[PDB]
């Protein structure tokens, strides 16, 4: 089965550089083209680049005309986006995706094969701010009880929350993090359960913050 | 420079028909199979129709039997794919591939048996 | 490329139609993709009208004059998403602005929860009070904080989840941020949620 796995995102100062990877598997890498499409936070899709390694065709959107270079390594089935001279406007989730090798040749009023498989995205954030890991305080429980976890003052995005290391899927709301006036991010994650269970059921929330290599596990008990 | 060139694709209503042509260069009697493959978004490139050059025997994928016809013209080194009764599931880029090393006929419809390929001609079958 | 319904709200079972106009004058067949909030977008229709493999039959595309349309014949709750059309000019691929698709449904009131600031957060000088609005519709709602019945301003922030995949309701949290100084100078902490013709207040007393 085919998959496109991405790596190399993160935070970088303005003007700095960074190189993303798109590691392909499950198909002959030569018979296809690889595209990079990015998404600024809460904005649309921007196509940006593609390569077909076996004919070393490359093309570039105007908005990243001279700063970005796409390349590929058929030996290891990987495409690269080398980005230089990074501005804040380049902050986005960066997706890679597969098309036909000769898509430009094929394009017409009646044909467009689109892009069929996509990678998961890797977030690159461009700022001067520095990496800070979150603090985690409980939202302790009071018919049905509601408890949670506050994830305060971290940078950069993202953070992932789970409950009972994935064993508690149902009734979970993890909210979009919000940017506070301190320039750090804050979000909350909450669960509802039977109030009939707080006496017996222990609830841990599992907060991962890969950009700072930190994961906090916190049970939430009822205040007395 | 040995190379292949498809042509003849377009858009077609279901039930309609279309005829693709592939033209080879170099010297053409060394080839021993000409075949048509097709590739659709998210799906593997699949053998549709192979032609053994030196006896004219043809081999068809079960999904195109009786609707499609692969034929030749040594006078021109042009192979053709008459496609009849087209249906939307035939929508794909259609490629022409050639080999000059002999492979046993059970492998005639296999992608791996073919050294070189055209860039393809697109076919869209849609209401 | 201008897609015309920039945003859109419709009920389950409805038939929905988004339009996409070619930008160039050399027409280019359109692909359409579905994207759920912060996930990789998924292909739906290619070559203007070809249904991508695996995509349910309720999706379809075609041309309308010199433009293209996408149609969901029977809108389903999992279908809330942003929908993008896609073109090729000449070695350039461009996407359209996107069309956001919201499910419409019957009114639902939230279950309101208020959470005091934790003891370990207070030890560090700041108090976060959080108000939770669970499983409501529609998403518009004035949530308001009160401290000894004094309305607050400029110290709150909200964020809502996206629609639940099976029942189409939102959830909201509002965090009131105070200094441990000011939190312990006051007693009654309340958050009020007004939806049309009702306001519901949940509160706690710092000496619980």
């Amino acid at each position: 089965e085919v998959q496109l796995v991405e790596s190399g995102g993160g935070l970088v100062q303005p003007g700095g550089s960074l190189r993303l990877s798109c590691a392909a598997s499950g198909f002959n890498f030569s018979y296809y083209s690889i595209h990079w499409v990015r998404q600024a936070p809460g904005k649309g899709l921007e196509w940006v680049a593609y390569i077909s390694s076996s004919s070393s065709y490359t093309s570039y959107a105007d908005s990243v005309k001279g700063r970005f270079t796409i390349s590929a390594d058929t030996s290891k089935n990987t495409a690269y986006l080398q980005m230089n001279s990074l501005r804040a406007e380049d902050t986005a989730v960066y997706y890679c995706a597969r098309g036909y090798q000769y898509w430009q040749y094929h394009a017409s009023w009646y044909w467009n094969g689109g892009l069929d498989y996509w990678g998961q995205g890797t977030l690159v954030t461009v700022s001067s701010a520095s990496t800070k890991g979150p603090s985690v305080f409980p939202l302790a429980p009071s018919g049905t009880a509601a408890l949670g976890c506050l994830v305060k003052d971290y940078f950069p995005e993202p953070v992932t929350v789970s409950w009972n290391s994935g064993a508690l899927t149902s009734g979970v709301h993890t909210f979009p993090a919000v940017l506070q006036s301190s320039g750090l991010y804050s979000l909350s994650s909450v669960v509802t359960v039977p109030s009939s269970s707080l006496g017996t059921q222990t609830y841990i929330c599992n907060v991962n913050h890969k950009p700072s290599n930190t994961k906090v596990d916190k049970k939430v008990e009822p205040k007395s | 420079q040995r190379q292949l060139v498809e042509s003849g694709g377009g858009l077609v209503q279901p039930g309609g028909s279309l005829r693709l042509s592939c033209a080879a260069s170099g010297s053409t009697d060394s080839i021993e199979y000409m075949t048509w493959f097709r590739q659709a978004p998210g799906k593997e490139r699949e053998g549709v129709a192979a032609l053994y050059t030196h006896t004219g025997n043809t081999y068809y994928a079960d999904s195109v039997k009786g609707r499609f016809i692969i034929s030749r013209d040594k006078a021109k080194n042009m192979v053709y794919l008459q496609m009849n009764s087209l249906e939307p599931e035939d929508t794909a880029v259609y490629y022409c591939g050639a080999t000059r090393k002999y492979v046993p006929v059970r492998f005639a419809l296999d992608q791996s048996s073919y050294d070189y390929w055209g860039k393809g001609t697109p076919v869209t079958v849609s209401s | 490329m201008t897609q015309s319904p920039s945003s859109l709200s419709a009920s389950v079972g409805d038939r929905v139609t988004i339009t996409c106009r070619a930008s160039q004058s050399v027409s280019s067949a359109v692909a359409w993709y579905q994207q759920k909030p912060g996930k990789a977008p998924k292909l739906l229709i290619y070559s203007a009208s070809s249904l991508y493999s695996g995509v349910p039959s309720r999706f379809s595309g075609s041309r309308s004059g010199t433009d293209f349309t996408l149609t969901i014949s029977s809108l389903q709750p999992e279908d809330f998403a942003t929908y993008y059309c896609q073109q090729s000019s000449s070695s350039l691929i461009t996407f359209g602005q996107g069309t956001k698709v919201e499910i419409k449904r019957t009114v639902a009131a939230p279950s309101v929860f208020i959470f005091p600031p934790s003891d370990s957060q207070l030890k560090s000088g700041t108090a976060s009070v959080v108000c939770l609005l669970n499983n409501f519709y529609p998403r518009e709602a004035k949530v308001q904080w009160k401290v000894d019945n004094a309305l607050q301003s400029g110290n709150s922030q909200e964020s809502v989840t996206e629609q639940d995949s099976k029942d189409s309701t939102y959830s909201l949290s509002s965090t009131l941020t105070l200094s441990k100084a000011d939190y312990e100078k006051h007693k009654v902490y309340a958050c009020e949620v007004t939806q049309g013709t009702t306001s519901v207040t949940k509160s706690f007393n710092r000496g619980e």
